[PDB]
C-alpha cells in the first residue's frame, strides 16, 4: 500500500568532528605578512556574514566537551613553531658569564645586571670579548659558585633557544573559523547561556566572528564583552579543580608601560648571524607598572561577589591573592609592543563582599588608580615548555600599551574554615582555558541531506 | 541555507533546492585549506553516487516502487506531513535505515533489467 | 578542441561536446600536480552542480520554461544566433546573468512539486 | 564486490550493481592516504563523465542507436551472451574501442540536436 519515498537537500543534521580553516578580516596584510600568526594566508571574507537566525529549534550545546578549542590550541602551536623555526638560534652564546651591577644602588628597581663573555666572530679561531646588559630572572649564578660572579642563562640545562626574527610582529590580528562546504556552525543566543544547556536561540552562521589569539594569563584582554549580564561558567561549580569563568558585562580599561628609554646593541655571531641585546639605559631608570581606575574595578568586583552569592547562598566571598607558585603562574602575564610583562597582582585581588552592597561610595566621585609593579623576562618557556623557547629581543624605546579587562579566571579555595567566608584566587596556566571563553558560544554539525519518508506515491513504469 | 530547518515536510518541499545550492562554493593553514576542499568534493561525490545507483538523481523528490514495510510504519500520513518536522523525525526513522538503501538499489536494477528485456524486442 | 571558437552559434552546436570530452583529460612538481588535479577536479563539479540544480542535467541543449525578460531583450533572433559568436554575447550577457540561474532553479523546484502534486494522484 | 565475475554476461546482468555500489569510497601514511582518496576521486569522476557524454547516464545498461560495423562482428548473439564471459571477451573486444567511444559521442550530439531542431518548434 504506502510508498517510501527519498528526498534530497533535507534540512537536518548531526554532531561531528572536521577540520577547519582560516580566514581573516580582508585587511591590508601587503606590508605585514611578517606577522606571527601568519594571517595574511587566510582567505578573506569579503561579502556580509550569513547571520541566519532559524527559529523553532532547540538544542544542546556542551563548550566544556567542544573539539574546536583544542584544534585552535594545536593550530597556535603549530604557527609559533612555525614561525620561529627560520629564525637565528642561540647556541654558541651559553658561555661562561662575568656579572657586575650596572644599576647604581639597589632602589626600587636594580635588576639590569651588567655581564660580559666570549663569542666567535665571522672567523672560527677570532675569539671576542663581549658584554651585554640582561635580567635577573634570566641569569642564574653558575654551579658550585663561591658567591662569584660566575652566570649563566636559566634554559642551558634544559634546552636551546632561538630568538625571535625582528620582523616579526605580535600584534593579535582576529582570526574568522569557517567550517568546510557541507558542514554548518551553530551558535547560541540565548543573551544568559552558561556553559552547557539547551539553547533555545540557535542560529547558524558560515563563519565565525572575529576572535583574538590574545596571549595572557589571569586576565582576559579584548575579549568580547557579556551583552548584558555578567556570566559565571564552571564545569562542576562545586570542585575546585574547575576553573571559573567569570565574563565581565563592561569593561575595565588598563594602561601599562615601561617608563626608561632601553637601547638596543647586536653582537655579531658566527657566520652572518647577529644576536640583538640591551647596551645601555638612557636616563633615570623608573619601575615598570600598570595603572587600573580603582573604583570600577571595586565595582565589577562587587557585581561578581552578587553573581557568585546568588550561586553561592549564605557565604561571603573573599577575593585573596593567588596561591604561591612560580613567576609565570602566579603573576599575570602578558606581551604587549613585542616586550612581555609579568606583574605582581598581589593587591588586586584584596577585597570581600557579602550579601550586603558594602560599598555605596562607588557612587561618589573619585579619581583613584591602583598601581600595580611588573617585571620583564627576556627567556620564556610558555605553553609549560611544549615549543621552543623564545628570547624576546629588546626594543628601543619605551613602550605603552592600553587594553580592556573583560573576563578572570578564579578558582575556588575550598578552606575547611570557609563556612560563611569562602575564598576565590586568580588562576591560570591551561591557555585553552583563555579561549573556552571566546568558543563557548559556536558548535560544529554536519549536514546530512537525504531523508526517507512515506506518502503512498508510486513510480511510474 | 537551512532557511526552514524547524518547518514541516510540507512546508521544506519548496525550500529544499537552498541546502544543495551551497554544497559546493564558498604553510599550516594550507593544509588545512586543501583538506576542506577535498572533504567537500568527497561528501558531495557520496551521495551523488548514492542518488546515481537509486536511479532518481537529477530530480530531489523520488518516486521509488518500493512498498512501505508495516513495521517502519506506525504513523498516519497527515500525523507526519502536517504535524511532524523533518529533525526529529530522522531520530524515529533512524531505525531500519540500513536495509533501505539496498531495496532501492536491487530495485532500480529490477527495473532497468525488465525495460533491457522489454526494449530488447520493443 | 575549441575548434569553432570564431563561428556562429549555430556551428558551435556540432562541436561543443568535445569541449567537454577535454573537460578532464590528461617534491616541487609533486605539488603541483597535485594542485592542478584538485583544481579540475572541483572546476569539473561546479558547473555539473548547477546542471543539476537547474535540473537540466545530462544534456547539453536545455529548454527551462523560464521566459526572457524584455530588459534583456535588445537583438532579433536572426540577429544573435547568425550575425555574431559566443564571445562578443557573453560579453553583452555579463550583465543580468547573475540572477538568471537562482530563478531557473526556483522554476525547476516548483516544476518537481507539480510533478508530486501529479505524482501522489498517479 | 565483484561477487559475480566468473560468469556469464547474462547471469551478470542482474549482479552488476555491486561493482558500482563500492566503488567510491568503500606523516607518511596521512600522504598516502590523501593520494588514495584523490585517486579514487578522479577514477569515480572518469567514466561518469564519459557516460555523461554519451547521453546514457544515470542508467546501467545503455542503447546507443549506433550500428554495429561488420568488422567487428565475428560472433552470434547467444554465442555472446549464453556461453563467454566479461573477462575473456574483453581481450577480443579490446580493439576498435576508442573509435567506439567517439561514434558514441558524435551520435550522443547529433540526437541533441535533432532533438532541439524538434522542441524549438514545439
Ligand atoms: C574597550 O572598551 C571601550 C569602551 O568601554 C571601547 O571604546 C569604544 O570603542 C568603540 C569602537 O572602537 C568606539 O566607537 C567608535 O567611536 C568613534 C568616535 O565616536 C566613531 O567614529 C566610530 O564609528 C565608532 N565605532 C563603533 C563601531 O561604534 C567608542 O567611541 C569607544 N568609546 C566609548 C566610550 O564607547 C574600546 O574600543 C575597547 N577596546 C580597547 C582596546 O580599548
Ligand atoms: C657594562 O660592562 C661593560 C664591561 O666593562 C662596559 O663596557 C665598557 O664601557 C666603557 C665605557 O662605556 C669602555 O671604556 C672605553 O674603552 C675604550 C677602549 O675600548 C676607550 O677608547 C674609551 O675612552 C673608554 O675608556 C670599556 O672599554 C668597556 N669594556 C668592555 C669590556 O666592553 C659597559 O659600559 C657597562 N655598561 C654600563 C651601562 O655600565
Ligand atoms: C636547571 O637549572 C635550574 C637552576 O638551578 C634548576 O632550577 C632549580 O630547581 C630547584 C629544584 O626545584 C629549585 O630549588 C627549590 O628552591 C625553592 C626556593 O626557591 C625551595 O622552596 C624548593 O624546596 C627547592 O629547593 C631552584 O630554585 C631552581 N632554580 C631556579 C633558578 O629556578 C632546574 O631544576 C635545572 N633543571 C634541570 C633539568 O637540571
Ligand atoms: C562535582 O562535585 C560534586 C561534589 O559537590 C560531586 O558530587 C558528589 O558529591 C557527594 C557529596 O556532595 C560525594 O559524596 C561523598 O562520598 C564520600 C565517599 O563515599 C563520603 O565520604 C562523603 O561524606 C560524601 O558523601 C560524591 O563522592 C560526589 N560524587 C563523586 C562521583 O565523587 C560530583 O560528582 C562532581 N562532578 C560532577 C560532574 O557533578
Ligand atoms: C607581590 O607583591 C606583594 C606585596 O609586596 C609581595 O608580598 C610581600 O612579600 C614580602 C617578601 O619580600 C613580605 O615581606 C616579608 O614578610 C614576612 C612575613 O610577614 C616578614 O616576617 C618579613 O620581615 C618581610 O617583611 C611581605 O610581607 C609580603 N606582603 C606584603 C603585603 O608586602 C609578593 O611577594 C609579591 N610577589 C608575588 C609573586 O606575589
Ligand atoms: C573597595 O572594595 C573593598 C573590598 O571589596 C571595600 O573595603 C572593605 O570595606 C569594609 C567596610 O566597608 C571593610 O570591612 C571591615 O573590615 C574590618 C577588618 O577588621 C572589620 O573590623 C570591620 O568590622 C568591617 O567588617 C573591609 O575590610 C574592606 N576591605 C578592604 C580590603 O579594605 C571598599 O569599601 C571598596 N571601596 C569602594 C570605593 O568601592
Ligand atoms: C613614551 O612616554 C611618553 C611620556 O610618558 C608617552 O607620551 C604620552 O602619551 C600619552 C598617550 O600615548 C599622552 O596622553 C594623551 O596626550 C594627548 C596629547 O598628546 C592628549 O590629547 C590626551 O588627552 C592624552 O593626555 C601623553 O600626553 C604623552 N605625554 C607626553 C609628555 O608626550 C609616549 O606615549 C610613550 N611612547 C611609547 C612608544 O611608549
Ligand atoms: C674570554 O676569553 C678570554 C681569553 O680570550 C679569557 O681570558 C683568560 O682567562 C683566563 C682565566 O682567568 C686567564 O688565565 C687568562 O690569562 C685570560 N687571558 C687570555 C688572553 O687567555 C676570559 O676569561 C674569557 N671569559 C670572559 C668572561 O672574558
Ligand atoms: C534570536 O537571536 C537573533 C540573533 O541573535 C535575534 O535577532 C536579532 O534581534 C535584534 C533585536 O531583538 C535585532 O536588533 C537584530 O538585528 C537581530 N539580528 C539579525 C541578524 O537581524 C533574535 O531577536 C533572537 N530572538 C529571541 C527570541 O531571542
Ligand atoms: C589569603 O590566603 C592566605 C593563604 O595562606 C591566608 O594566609 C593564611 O591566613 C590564615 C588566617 O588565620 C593563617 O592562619 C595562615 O597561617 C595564613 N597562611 C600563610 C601561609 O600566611 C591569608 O590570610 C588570606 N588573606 C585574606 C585577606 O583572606
Ligand atoms: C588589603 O587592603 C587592606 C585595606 O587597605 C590593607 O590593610 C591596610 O594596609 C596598610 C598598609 O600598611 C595599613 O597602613 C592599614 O592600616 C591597613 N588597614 C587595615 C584596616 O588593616 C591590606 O594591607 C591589603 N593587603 C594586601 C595584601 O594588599
Ligand atoms: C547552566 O544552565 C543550565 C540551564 O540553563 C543548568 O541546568 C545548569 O545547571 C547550569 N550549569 C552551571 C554550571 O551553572
Ligand atoms: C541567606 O541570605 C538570604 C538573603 O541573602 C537571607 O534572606 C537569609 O535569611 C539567609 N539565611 C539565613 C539562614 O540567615
Ligand atoms: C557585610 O559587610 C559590611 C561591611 O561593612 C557590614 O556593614 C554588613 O553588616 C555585613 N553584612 C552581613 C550580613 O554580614
Amino acid at each position: 500500500n504506502l510508498w517510501v519515498t527519498v528526498y534530497y537537500g533535507v534540512p537536518v543534521w548531526k554532531e561531528a568532528k572536521t577540520t577547519l580553516f582560516c580566514a581573516s578580516d580582508a585587511r591590508a596584510y601587503e606590508k605585514e605578512v611578517h606577522n606571527v600568526w601568519a594571517t595574511h594566508a587566510c582567505v578573506p571574507t569579503d561579502p556580509s556574514p550569513q547571520e541566519l537566525v532559524l527559529g523553532n529549534v532547540t538544542e544542546n550545546f556542551n563548550m566544556w566537551k567542544n573539539d574546536m578549542v583544542d584544534q585552535m590550541h594545536e593550530d597556535i602551536i603549530s604557527l609559533w613553531d612555525q614561525s620561529l623555526k627560520p629564525c637565528v638560534k642561540l647556541t654558541p652564546l651559553c658561555v661562561t658569564l662575568i656579572c657586575s651591577d650596572a644599576t647604581v644602588k639597589t632602589g626600587t628597581v636594580e635588576e639590569m645586571k651588567n655581564c660580559s663573555f666570549n663569542t666567535t666572530t665571522e672567523i672560527r679561531d677570532k675569539e671576542k670579548k663581549e658584554y651585554a646588559l640582561f635580567y635577573k630572572p634570566d641569569i642564574v649564578p653558575l654551579s658550585e659558585t663561591n658567591n662569584t660572579s660566575e652566570y649563566r642563562l636559566i634554559n642551558c640545562n634544559t634546552s636551546a633557544c632561538t630568538q625571535a626574527c625582528p620582523k616579526v610582529t605580535f600584534e593579535p590580528i582576529p582570526i574568522h573559523y569557517c567550517a568546510p562546504a557541507g558542514y554548518a556552525i551553530l551558535k547560541c543566543n540565548d543573551e544568559t547561556f552558561n556553559g552547557t544547556g539547551p539553547c533555545s536561540n540557535v542560529s547558524t552562521v558560515q563563519c565565525t566572528h572575529g576572535i583574538r589569539p590574545v596571549v595572557s594569563t589571569q586576565l582576559l584582554l579584548n575579549g568580547s564583552l557579556a551583552e548584558k549580564e555578567i556570566v559565571i561558567r564552571s564545569e562542576n561549580l562545586t570542585n575546585n579543580a574547575k576553573i571559573i569563568i567569570v565574563h565581565l558585562h563592561t569593561p575595565v580599561e588598563i594602561v601599562c608601560t615601561r617608563p626608561n628609554n632601553n637601547t638596543r646593541k647586536s653582537v655579531r655571531i658566527g657566520p652572518g648571524q647577529t644576536f640583538y641585546a640591551t647596551g645601555d639605559i638612557i636616563g633615570d631608570i623608573k619601575q615598570a607598572h600598570c595603572n587600573i581606575s580603582e573604583e570600577k574595578w571595586n565595582d565589577t568586583l562587587q557585581k561578581v561577589g552578587i553573581e557568585l552569592q546568588k550561586h553561592f547562598p549564605n557565604k561571603t566571598i573573599k577575593y585573596n591573592q593567588s596561591a604561591g607558585g612560580d613567576m609565570e603562574i602566579t603573576t599575570h602575564s602578558f606581551n604587549c609592543g613585542g616586550e612581555f610583562f609579568y606583574c605582581n597582582t598581589s593587591n588586586l585581588f584584596n577585597g570581600t563582599y557579602n550579601g550586603t552592597y558594602i560599598s555605596t561610595n562607588s557612587s561618589a566621585n573619585s579619581t583613584s588608580t591602583i598601581t600595580l609593579q611588573c617585571r620583564i623576562k627576556q627567556i620564556i618557556n610558555m605553553w609549560q615548555g611544549v615549543g621552543r623557547c623564545m628570547y624576546a629581543p629588546p626594543i628601543a624605546g619605551n613602550i605603552t600599551c592600553r587594553s580592556n579587562i573583560t573576563g578572570l579566571l578564579l578558582t575556588r579555595d575550598g578552606g575547611t574554615n570557609s563556612n560563611e567566608t569562602e575564598t576565590f584566587r586568580p588562576a591560570g596556566g591551561d591557555m585553552r582555558d583563555n579561549w573556552r571563553s571566546e568558543l563557548y558560544k559556536y558548535k560544529v554539525v554536519k549536514i546530512e541531506p537525504l531523508g526517507v519518508a512515506p506518502t503512498r506515491c508510486k513510480r511510474r513504469v | 541555507f537551512l532557511g526552514a530547518a524547524g518547518s514541516t515536510m510540507g512546508a521544506a518541499s519548496m525550500t529544499l533546492t537552498v541546502q544543495a545550492r551551497n554544497l559546493l562554493s564558498g604553510t599550516v593553514w594550507g593544509i588545512k585549506q586543501l583538506q576542506a576542499r577535498v572533504l567537500a568534493v568527497e561528501r558531495y561525490l557520496r551521495d551523488q553516487q548514492l542518488l546515481g545507483i537509486w536511479g532518481c538523481s537529477g530530480k530531489l523528490i523520488c518516486c521509488t516502487n518500493v512498498p512501505w514495510n508495516s513495521s517502519w510504519s506506525n504513523r498516519n500520513l497527515s500525523e507526519i506531513w502536517d504535524n511532524m518536522t523533518w529533525l526529529q523525525w530522522d531520530k524515529e526513522i533512524s531505525n531500519y535505515t540500513q536495509i533501505i538503501y539496498g531495496l532501492l538499489e536491487e530495485s532500480q536494477n529490477q527495473q532497468e533489467k525488465n525495460e533491457q528485456d522489454l526494449l530488447a524486442l520493443d
